[PDB]
């Protein structure tokens, strides 16, 4: 049952350490499409305020 | 004959001793590991195969113990003790022992299984209801079959050795060779043969 155990504990780590490092990548580049997409809604919000106080004067 | 049984007995022992000593789940096995565990890993197998280890586990340690005793017995009579040791099985009491203890035991596992008023009936009943005045018949020749099987075989070895034994020396020496080559090989083909059967009639018996 142990010498089962190590084929199994093998095989589901090998599996999980292909898909932690796909996680990795994934989590790393989904914060910075989320920093992006803040960057971008907080120049364009930047844009909008101005575009209102140049009106506005 | 007994001490003869003794001496089997106390090597069947000490590999168990040396097992004990010597196992390991997270490292390299040694020789007597890989030994228990084929064996175990075989006779498991065979039990999965026919009745499943979750209805009949009790059979796998009496299934492995009489496959090392018998043919460790077998392997030890090649050993050149021949001028006091002979095969065990040689002795009707040996293989009569044996033969009764193994019957008893499917039979007294198949009664407890189905019931002391249940079991006796389906097993004469057997597999085909025309057949039930042949199945007393098959019923009661399963142990008569084991037990004359082996005595009869390893019989024949000890005889044999003892008629080789008539040559003179230099003749003798080439018939005990081949005998004894051939016979390592038939007294495990026979001690699998004791240990696939007994697994075979536990697992009719059950159903």
């Amino acid at each position: 049952a142990e010498r089962e155990a190590m084929l199994a504990k093998t095989a589901a780590d090998n599996r999980k350490s292909a898909e932690q490092v796909a996680a990795a990548q994934a989590d790393y580049e989904k914060e910075m499409a989320e920093a992006r997409a803040q960057a971008s809604a907080l120049r364009d919000e930047a844009r909008a305020a101005g575009r209102s106080v140049v009106d506005e004067k | 004959t007994i001490l003869a049984t003794a001496v089997t007995a106390v090597i069947v022992i000490a590999l168990a001793f040396y097992l004990r000593a010597k196992v390991t789940s997270t490292g390299v096995p040694s020789g007597v590991q890989l030994f228990w565990e084929a064996l175990t890993i075989q006779m498991r197998q065979q039990i999965e195969g026919s009745i499943g280890m979750k209805i009949a586990p009790f059979v796998l340690p009496l299934s492995v113990t009489i496959f090392v005793f018998i043919l460790i017995s077998n392997w030890l009579a090649v050993l050149p003790l021949q001028y006091l040791y002979k095969a065990p099985a040689s002795d009707i009491n040996f293989v009569l022992a044996l033969a009764l203890f193994v019957f008893v035991c499917y039979h007294a596992a198949g009664i407890w299984r189905r019931g002391i008023v249940g079991h006796p009936i389906k097993v004469v009943k057997g597999h085909v209801a025309f057949l039930a005045p042949i199945n007393i018949v098959e019923e009661l020749a399963k142990p008569i079959s084991l037990a004359l099987r082996l005595f009869g075989n390893i019989f024949a070895g000890g005889i044999l050795v003892a008629l080789i034994a008539m040559f003179p020396w230099y003749i003798q020496w080439f018939p005990n060779a081949v005998w004894k080559t051939f016979d390592l090989f038939v007294g495990l083909i026979q001690a699998f043969i004791f240990s696939l059967l007994t697994i075979l009639y536990f697992s009719q018996s059950m159903e």
